Order: C-alpha cells, then structure tokens, then sequence
C-alpha cells in the first residue's frame, strides 16, 4: 500500500469517527410532526411551545425536540408520509369552535367532520400502528362562550344530552377517541388548551417520557 | 374564463400530438431487437468478465 | 457438595433481584433524559450480569478447594 | 356552455384519431419478432462490496463519469462521496434539511446536486482551494417537493417537483429559463436522453411525457397503466424507454411508434416498483421492489432472468455505471450494495 493510500485510509477513518459523533448526538432528540387544520390554532401552539418543512427546536427540562410543520405542503400525503415513520409522537389540533361551520366552499360540510375524517385517516395508517397521539381541543373559550346560543345538534343529530360546558366538550372528545381502531397498539393523550394557556410544553413532556418508558419496557419483553 | 382557456390549450395541444409520422412497430422491434445484438459482447452484467479485469 | 452448595441458592435468588430492580431503575430514570434506551436491558445482558456476580463466588470456593 | 360541450367534443374526437392511428401501425407484438430468440441465461450475481456508515434511509445514489465515484444521500442529513474501489470516503457533507429525496452527479465532476421536501435545489462546490466543499448556488422557485435532479452541464440543470412542472434552470444567474407545464398528478422521475436533447417525466396521473430542452413543448404523450410512475430511464439507443409503477408491473415504450410494446409483470409479486434502471446492452432492464428484492428481467423476451435478495428492507435505488461493469443499490436498511 502507497504512502497516498495510507492517507486516504486516515481521511476516511477520521470521516467514520465525525459520522459517529454525529449520529450519536442525532439519536437523543423528540422529533414530533405537527398536524392540524390550517386554523386549527396550529400557530399559536407553536408560538407556546418555543419560548416547505418548517423546523422549530426547543429544549425543556435537559431534554430536546426538534418538532417538524408540514402545513404548508399542497402535494399528495401518500406519497411523503413514509418519510415519518420513525417519529416519537404526532401532535394533531382540533379547533372545537368549528362544529357550526363550512369550509373548503363546499357549503355543505362541517368543518369538524372534516377534522375526524382526517384524524380517522392518520390515526389508522399503515405507516403509524405503534405511534402515540397528543390531541389539543383548543379555542374552548370560543366555544364555552358560543354553546349557549347555538346547540351541538347541527354538528351531531344524535346527542340526548344537555347544553352545558361540561358535557359537550366531553361528547366531542369520546367521539374522536371512539375513532382509534387499534386501542391494544396506541393510545391517545387528550389536552384542553386556550389563550395563554402556557402549560401546554409540560403536558407535552410528561405525554413524550411516558412514550419514551413504555417503548423502552416493550424493547425488553418487561411490559 | 379559466375552463374554456383550458379547454382551448387542450385542443392546440391535442391536434399538435395528432400529427406526427408513426412507423409501424415492426420496424421499431427490429430497430430495437437488433441494438443488443450490435452491443452484445461489450456487456459484461450478461456475459461474466474473467477475473483479471474485475475491478471489484 | 456441603461447602460448595451452602451459600449458592442466596446468592442466585439476591444476585437476580438485584439486577432486575437495577434494570427497572435505569429505564424509569433515563426515560427523562434521552429518547435512546439504556445499554444492556435484554434478556441475554441481564443473564449475563447474574451469572458473572455467581461467578465471583464460585471462584472464591475454588480458592478455599 | 354549448362551446363547452363543443370544445369537450373536439377532444374525444382528438383522442379517437389518436388511438385509431396507433392501432393503424400495430402489425405485431414485440413477443412476435422475438420469438425465436437465444433466451439469456439465468444470472447468478454475488455482492463484491459493501458500504456502511449511513444511519438512516437512503434515498438516491448516483454513479460519477470516472464508474469510481459515487455519491449517496440519506434523511441523516448527510450527502456522502465515497471511491467504490477502495471503499474509501472522500468528502462528507452535512445538509441543511435532512428531508433529502434526490442527488446527483455533474459531468464534470465539480459539482454535486441534492433537494427535497425544501422546494430548494442545493448546489455544491467539490473543488475549491480552500479544501472545503461550499454551497454555490440554492434554487428557488418550486412549490412543491422536489423529486429528481439532473445535470446538462456545469451550468444547465433540469428539476422535477411535486407541484406538477419541471424546470430547467441557469445557475450562473439562478433563475428559470424554461418551466414545462402538463402533468395534471405530480411527477415522480425524469430522465435525460444521452444527446442532452429530450427527456422524459412520468406523474401521478399514470402517464408518461416526452419535451423538449428548447422550445418548452411537449411532443408525445403515453398511457397504460393503473397506478403511479415511480421511475423512468432511457434505454441505450435514445429512441425508448421503461417505467415502473404501484401496479406491480413494468412498461417499455418507443418513440417513433407512440405506444407501449411490452409489460413485466407476475402473479407472485403484488407491490409496486421503487427504481429502473438498464444495462450498456439494453438487453437486461433491473427494477427494485418493495418486498426488499430486485429482478433482473430480459427486455427482449419479459421473463424473469434474476433476483438479487441481500436486503432487509426495500430497495430505494439503482445505478448502472457508465462502463458496465457495476450494479448499485440503495435499500432503506441503511446500506448500499455493489453487484457485479
């Protein structure tokens, strides 16, 4: 072997070592994919939170989250979604102040049908069986606020209930939870969040250690 | 205003593909069956190379 | 067999309680810092970990032989 | 409203006139002429090398002129060059996104392309007298995911996206020169014919098109399958190619003769295809699959001449090199294969 190649074997190796640390250093961060209706209120949680592909990394507690933003993305899903199968957890808004509403200038569609159908399709693909979800019902205000004037039957004919804060925002929960036909795989973390909340992070730190310490007891048969 | 723009473009773009000279496949089978027979020897993923060569 | 099998069963019984609670520990307490798993949690590691901590004693039999 | 109706009608009588005239020039099938044909032996390949260092999916590869260097990247966020000969890793740059889906390779050899999942086209400087590679030029202007980048030249590059048009692009001044409309699905692949002179780009919509570098128009049009095109390559000659999609089936087009002329496919294999790519003869065509294997198939016959099997996972891309001597193989399981 030639002087040169004995060079080029310690460039290489120097290569390998630089690729490890790096590697290392990537394998320790909560990556999350953001998804949510355009005004789901997808902005004021990122806003919350960090105190194409849009990227925000934040820190708490020692502990890193990288949490990527696909909202901006007009393409068909089928076609990237693999590229986040090995993600840690998937936040999805809900936006409940849209039961009364229309969208998309169908004029016949209620806008929080369209949320379950599009929960109903990512909480049952193929590429997220193991994944957890971190459901946010926010704009409860609006929705506190607007319950007494309009009644949940335009958005649910069958309700047999009664107009109140306590039991409609409970019916609409037990149906996007009553969605998840894989209830032996997953599970679903459901969190309430509204104008200057501010303890959303924790919510979402102690949803992702739970996630990280369940997946580390099935890696060792211990569960 | 759009639809029928749309439409138009379709139609220029239709009449444009409708008009070219098409051989008959025969000949392109021939044409195409007769190129490996030209560039067969300097294959070496069909027919094995000895082991002097083999960079690999 | 008296002096080799007297003190053997305490320590297999000890020896594995103290590996498990230390797996159990270190998952529950690395599970807050790093999404990676903590080294050496499986079965085949943890076997390993006991019957070294065993083999301690039945060196030190052999000494006394 | 009526010249709607009327402008519709002119278009089915344009398709009528389009599909008559094809079949006014089938006087066989390729499995005609070929009939008596010397059938290619089965080809039993053995992996020679194997590269590790990747530490996530790999998405595209891309063979260098010299069939020496070889460029991979991988949703690690590294773009990594590596000599096949010695196994050696020459440069290893680190990205900015890390949602990577294409690479490529220039003719000279002085630069290297990669994008996707940015609508950006990140251009990079390999030889520079300070010893670093460099950022020279990012692209801007898609609106959607990028799927394939190639080279015309050091300064002519032509980009695929996912907003359903291509680009060719000047990168002294960075902008669009020409924008190719159509394609009402999103394109997946393209592909450059060897005079720099065409090319061709398969979509979402199941069908295929061939334009023109100048003059911005598109020439021919192809149907046929069920599904979505993947991937696309010209076959040696210039005057056809082949494409593979969701349906589990493969395709070979020619040009003078606008129409299909041979389908690969099976009863065992139901998942679709992930790459194409031909050999220097153009009598073998390799495709990888999603059941993590890749079939050598016989262009001239469509019979099953080979199954390369040493991967864990599925098979993402291919590459031929200039020479042809060498296969290589990009798979999910993070490592690439040389075949020969």
């Amino acid at each position: 072997l030639s002087a040169e190649d004995k060079a080029a074997v310690e460039r290489s190796k120097m290569i390998d070592r630089n690729l490890r640390e790096d590697g290392e250093k990537a394998a320790r961060e909560v990556k999350l994919l953001l998804l949510g209706a355009g005004e789901s209120g997808k902005n004021t949680i990122v806003k919350q939170m960090k105190i194409g592909i849009v990227e925000t990394h934040f820190t708490f507690k020692d502990l890193h989250f990288k949490m990527f933003d696909v909202g901006a993305q007009r393409s068909e899903r089928k076609k990237w979604i693999h590229c986040f199968e090995g993600v840690t957890a998937i936040i999805f808004c809900v936006a409940l102040s849209d039961y009364d509403l229309v969208l998309a200038e169908d004029e016949e569609m209620n806008r929080m049908h369209a949320s379950m159908k599009l929960f109903d399709s990512i909480c049952n693909n193929k590429w997220f069986t193991d994944t957890s979800i971190i459901l946010f019902l926010n704009k409860k205000d609006l929705f506190e606020e607007k319950i007494k004037k309009s009644p949940l039957t335009i958005c649910y004919p069958e309700y047999a209930g009664s107009n109140t804060y306590e039991e409609a925002a409970a019916y609409i929960q037990c149906q996007f939870e009553d969605l998840n036909k894989r209830k032996d795989t997953k599970e679903i973390y459901t969190h309430f969040t509204c104008s200057t909340d501010t303890k959303n992070v924790q919510f979402v730190f102690d949803a992702v250690t739970d996630v990280i310490i369940k997946n580390n007891l099935k890696d060792c048969g211990l569960f | 205003t759009a639809s029928i723009a749309q439409a138009r473009k379709l139609v220029e773009q239709l009449k444009m593909e409708a008009n070219i000279d098409r051989i008959k496949v025969s000949k392109a089978a021939a044409d195409l069956m007769a190129y490996c027979e030209a560039h067969a020897k300097e294959d070496p993923l069909l027919t094995p190379v000895p082991a002097s060569e083999n960079p690999f | 067999f008296r002096r080799v099998f007297l003190g053997l069963g305490m320590c297999f019984s000890y020896a594995a309680l103290l590996t498990k609670t230390n797996r159990i520990h270190r998952i529950f307490e690395q599970g807050k810092k790093s999404v990676t798993a903590p080294k050496f949690i499986s079965p085949a590691s943890q076997l390993v970990i006991t019957f070294s901590l065993i083999s301690v004693q039945l060196l030190g039999v052999f000494v006394w032989f | 409203g009526s010249e709607l109706d009327q402008l519709r009608q002119e278009a089915e009588q344009l398709k009528n006139q389009i599909r008559d005239a094809r079949k006014a020039c089938a006087d066989a099938t390729l499995s005609q002429i070929t009939n008596n044909i010397d059938p290619v032996g089965r080809i039993q390949m053995r992996t020679r090398r194997t590269l590790r260092g990747h530490l996530a999916k790999i998405y595209a590869m891309h063979w260098g002129t010299d069939s020496r260097l070889l460029v991979s990247a991988s949703q690690d966020g590294k773009l990594i060059i590596w000599d096949s000969y010695t196994t050696n890793k020459v440069h290893a740059i680190p990205l900015r996104s890390s949602w990577v889906m294409t690479c490529a390779y220039a003719p000279s050899g002085n630069y290297v392309a990669c994008g996707g999942l940015d609508n950006i086209c990140s251009i990079y400087n390999l030889k520079t007298r300070e010893g670093n590679v460099r950022v020279s030029r990012e692209l801007a202007g898609h609106t959607g995911y990028l799927s394939c980048c190639r080279f015309l030249d050091d300064n002519q590059i032509v980009t695929s996206s996912g907003d359903t048009t291509c680009a060719l692009w000047d990168i002294e001044t960075g902008q669009q020169t020409t924008t190719f409309t159509g394609h009402t699905g999103d394109v997946m692949s393209l592909s450059l014919a060897p005079d720099t002179r065409l090319f061709v780009s398969g979509a979402c919509d199941a069908s295929a098109k061939l334009w023109d570098v100048r003059e911005g128009m598109c020439r021919q049009t192809f149907t046929g399958h069920e599904s979505d095109i993947n991937a696309i390559c010209f076959f040696p000659n210039g005057n056809a190619f082949a494409t593979g999609s969701d349906d589990a089936t493969c395709r070979l087009f020619d040009l003078r003769a606008d129409q299909e002329l041979m389908t690969y496919s099976h009863d065992n294999i139901i998942c679709g295809i992930t790459s194409v790519s031909f050999s220097k003869s153009g009598r073998l065509l390799l495709a990888g699959y999603d059941d993590f294997n890749c079939n050598v198939w016989d262009a001239l016959k469509a019979d099953r001449a080979g199954v390369l099997a040493g991967h864990d996972n599925r098979v993402s891309c291919l590459g031929v090199t200039d020479d042809g001597m060498a296969v290589a193989t990009g798979s999910w399981d993070s490592f690439l294969k040389i075949w020969n």
